C-alpha cells in the first residue's frame, strides 16, 4: 500500500488513456495476470471476475476506441462490471492487477468511469485524489477548435497553450454553464451518489433523494441568479407538448466519435426509437404528479406508501430521477 | 396614397388602408358594434404598438428604394474650401421626467346655471437640459461662403452590444437640428442651442392663456407669433431617454454647400405652398447605402464625435 503509490499506480493508469500503457509494469500485468486464478484476493471468490471474463471471452464487450455514454444499458452494464471487481478486492495486489489487465481491452469509457466509481466507493482507496477529468480526457471538457490546434501542435511538435472562446444570444450566461468546475461537480455529484446504486455495493447512500431534489434545485437558482445578471428572464419550464424554443449548437467533438449532434431552434420533440416515445414521458409524468397529489405512492402489490410526511421528498426522488 | 397618386386604382393605399385595417382587428365583421380604433385616429395610434411595428414596416418599403442607389462619391459630399475642425458640447446632455398639467373641463358637461368647476389632468413627461452646439471650423475657400449645418445622432452599440456600421446604423440616426449658417474665411467658432434646433416646438400655450390673452387684447388694444403652423416635434423630446448608467452616441455634423442646397430659396413648416428651401434629398448623406465608412471618413466637411447621455431618475 502507502498511498503515493496507491496514488502513482492511479495516475499511471489514467496516463495518455486513449493508448496502450508505456508504464511497463502495468503491461506484464496486463499480459501475465489471470483474474482467475486465486479466487481468494475476492470477497466474492470472484463472481464479478468471472462474470466480466466470460464478456471479455465471448467478446460481447463494447469495442475500444468507441464513444461511450453513461445512458446506455449495456455501456453502463460493462462499465458497471469493472467496478464490481475492483470492488471486491481484499488489497492493492487486486485492483492494479484488473484496473490494467482490463485497462487494456475494455474500452476507454467504461475504464474511466470504472476506475473513478470504483476509487470513490470502494474500501480500497482512501488515499488517493483523482486527477481532473478535463485534463484526463479532454475533449469532453475543451472546445473543439483548441482541440485541433492542439492536433496540429502535436503534428507540429511545437508547443503552446491556447485561448478558448465560448451578442446574438443567451449564451452570455455561458460562462456559467461551460465551465470546468461546474462540469465537474455535475459528473462528480452523480459519480459520489450514482442512480444505479444497488445497497448490496457495500453501504446505503443516506438521502439520496433529497441530495437529487437539492443538487439540481440549486444548479437551477444558481442559473436563475445568473441570467438575473445578464438582463435575462428566468428559464421558461420546458413542456412535451410544446416547442424546443431555444436550441444551441455545442460545437464539441468526442475523441472518437465525431462532433457533437446540434439542435435547431424552434423544434418539435420527436418519439426516439429505443429510448421511449413523447407521449411515454407524458404518462410517466402523470403517474408521478398523481403520487404528489393523492399523498401517496402506489408500489407493485398496489400497497400505498404515505408520502405526507418528511421521508416524503426522497421517495419522492427515488421515482423520479 | 394622397391624391398625388399616379394609378390609385392599381398601387390602392397601403399605409391608409393599413390604419383601417388595423383597427376593426377587434371586430371584423363587426358584430359587435364595438367604435373604431386607437389606430384609426391620428392623435391615438402612436399609442398601439402595432403602430411601430405597422410603420417599420413602411419603413422598408421605401429603404429598398432608397437603397437602389449607387453609394456617394468622394468629389460628390465635398464642400471644397471649408472643413471643420472641432465639433464639441457646451453642456451635459441629461434627461429626465418633468410634470405638465393640461386642462379636463372640455370633458365634462356642464350644462346652465351650474358652474363652472376647474378640473385638471397632471402628467408625467420626459425632459432634457439646454446644451449648446460648439462648430470649429475653416472657410480655406477665398471669400465668404453659406452652409448647411446637418446633425445627426446615431447609435454605437447593438443591444448585444455588437457595434454596428454606419450602413448598419446610418438608417437608425435620428436628425437633431438643420441649420444654414454664413461662414467667414477662417477660423470660426460656431454656437448653437438646443432652443434654437429646427426640428423642435416648444409646449403649447394654455387653452385659458389663449383666452385671457385673445381677451386682454379685446378689452383695451396679440402676437403669439411663435405658433401659427408649428410641425416638429416637442422639445422636451429632442435627445432620447437613454440610461442612467449612461450611453454613448455618435454624433454626426456633416456640413454641406449652403449655395447649392438653398439653390432657389415659414418653408419649415410650408403649410401654405411655401418650397422646402433645402434641396438635397431627405436625411442627406446618410439616406445611401454606405459600404465603405472608408468614405464619409475622407471629406473634410464630415466629422464624428462620440456624445454621452445620462438619465436623472
Ligand atoms: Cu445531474
Ligand atoms: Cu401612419
Amino acid at each position: 500500500t502507502g498511498n503515493a503509490q496507491k496514488q502513482q499506480d492511479i495516475n499511471h493508469l489514467l496516463d495518455k488513456i486513449y493508448e496502450p500503457t508505456k508504464y511497463p509494469d502495468l503491461k506484464d500485468i496486463a499480459e501475465n495476470f489471470n483474474p482467475l486464478g486465486d479466487t481468494s484476493i475476492y470477497n466474492d471468490h470472484g463472481a464479478a471476475v468471472e462474470t466480466l471474463m466470460k464478456e471479455l471471452n465471448d467478446h460481447r464487450l463494447l469495442e475500444q476506441r468507441h464513444w461511450y455514454s453513461l445512458f446506455n444499458t449495456r455501456q453502463r452494464k460493462e462499465a458497471l462490471m469493472l467496478f464490481a471487481v475492483l470492488n471486491q478486492c481484499k488489497e492493492w495486489y487486486c485492483f492494479r492487477s484488473n484496473a490494467a489487465y482490463f485497462r487494456e481491452r475494455m474500452n476507454e469509457g467504461e475504464f474511466v468511469y470504472a476506475l473513478y466509481v470504483s476509487v470513490i466507493h470502494s474500501k480500497l482507496g482512501d488515499g488517493i485524489v483523482l486527477p481532473p477529468l478535463y485534463q484526463i480526457t479532454p475533449h469532453m471538457f475543451t472546445n473543439s477548435e483548441v482541440i485541433d490546434k492542439a492536433y496540429s501542435a502535436k503534428m507540429t511538435q511545437k508547443p503552446g497553450t491556447f485561448n478558448v472562446s465560448f451578442k446574438n444570444r443567451e449564451q452570455r450566461v455561458a460562462y456559467f454553464g461551460e465551465d470546468i468546475g461546474m462540469n465537474i461537480h455535475h459528473v462528480t455529484w452523480h459519480m459520489d451518489f450514482p442512480f444505479w446504486w444497488e445497497d448490496s455495493y457495500g453501504y446505503h447512500l443516506d438521502r439520496k433523494g433529497e441530495l437529487f431534489f437539492w443538487v439540481h434545485h440549486q444548479l437551477t437558482a444558481r442559473f436563475d441568479f445568473e441570467r438575473l445578471s445578464n438582463w435575462l428572464d428566468p428559464v421558461d419550464e420546458l413542456h412535451w407538448d410544446r416547442i424546443i424554443r431555444e436550441g444551441f449548437a455545442p460545437l464539441t467533438s468526442y475523441k472518437y466519435g465525431g462532433e457533437f449532434p446540434v439542435r435547431p431552434d424552434n423544434i418539435h420533440f420527436e418519439d426516439v426509437d429505443g429510448v421511449a416515445h413523447v407521449h411515454d414521458l407524458e404518462i410517466t409524468e402523470s403517474r408521478i404528479h398523481e403520487a404528489i397529489d393523492h399523498g401517496y405512492i402506489t408500489d407493485s402489490d398496489g400497497h400505498t406508501i404515505d408520502i405526507r410526511q418528511p421521508k416524503g421528498i426522497e421517495l419522492l426522488g427515488d421515482i423520479i430521477e | 396614397s394622397s391624391k398625388y397618386s399616379s394609378n390609385v386604382q392599381y398601387y390602392g393605399s397601403l399605409h391608409n388602408t393599413a390604419h383601417v385595417m388595423l383597427g376593426r382587428q377587434g371586430d371584423p365583421h363587426g358584430k359587435f358594434n364595438l367604435p373604431p380604433g386607437v389606430m384609426e385616429h391620428f392623435e391615438t395610434a402612436t399609442r398601439d404598438p402595432s403602430f411601430f411595428r405597422l410603420h417599420k414596416y413602411m419603413d422598408n418599403i421605401f429603404k429598398k428604394h432608397t437603397d437602389s442607389f449607387p453609394p456617394y462619391t468622394h468629389d460628390n459630399l465635398e464642400f471644397s474650401g471649408m472643413v471643420v475642425n472641432g465639433v464639441a458640447i457646451d453642456g451635459e446632455l441629461i434627461t429626465f421626467f418633468d410634470e405638465f398639467q393640461y386642462s379636463l373641463i372640455n370633458a365634462v358637461d356642464s350644462g346652465e346655471n351650474i358652474e363652472d368647476v376647474e378640473i385638471n389632468a397632471r402628467v408625467h413627461r420626459l425632459n432634457h437640459n439646454e446644451f449648446t452646439y460648439k462648430i470649429t471650423m475653416s472657410n480655406n475657400n477665398d471669400g465668404e461662403r453659406l452652409a448647411t449645418f446637418r446633425i445627426f445622432l446615431c447609435p454605437i452599440e447593438d443591444n448585444n452590444g455588437i457595434t454596428l456600421t454606419l450602413d448598419e446604423a446610418r438608417w437608425f440616426c435620428i436628425e437633431l437640428d438643420k441649420f444654414f449658417q454664413k461662414v467667414p474665411s477662417g477660423p470660426e467658432t460656431i454656437e448653437r442651442s438646443s432652443k434654437d434646433s429646427s426640428v423642435t416646438v416648444p409646449d403649447m400655450p394654455s387653452f385659458q392663456s389663449l383666452k385671457e390673452q385673445a381677451d386682454n387684447a379685446v378689452n383695451g388694444g396679440l402676437d403669439l407669433s411663435a405658433y401659427e403652423r408649428s410641425c416638429g416635434i416637442p422639445d422636451r423630446m429632442l435627445l432620447p431617454k437613454s440610461k442612467p448608467e449612461g450611453m454613448e452616441f455618435n454624433l454626426y455634423v456633416a456640413v454641406t454647400d449652403g449655395d447649392k442646397d438653398t439653390e432657389g430659396h415659414h418653408a419649415q413648416c410650408g403649410v401654405h405652398g411655401e418650397a422646402y428651401p433645402d434641396n438635397r434629398p431627405l436625411g442627406y448623406p446618410l439616406e445611401r447605402r454606405i459600404p465603405d465608412e472608408r468614405v464619409i471618413d475622407g471629406v473634410s466637411n464630415i466629422k464624428h464625435v462620440v456624445v454621452k447621455i445620462v438619465h436623472h431618475l
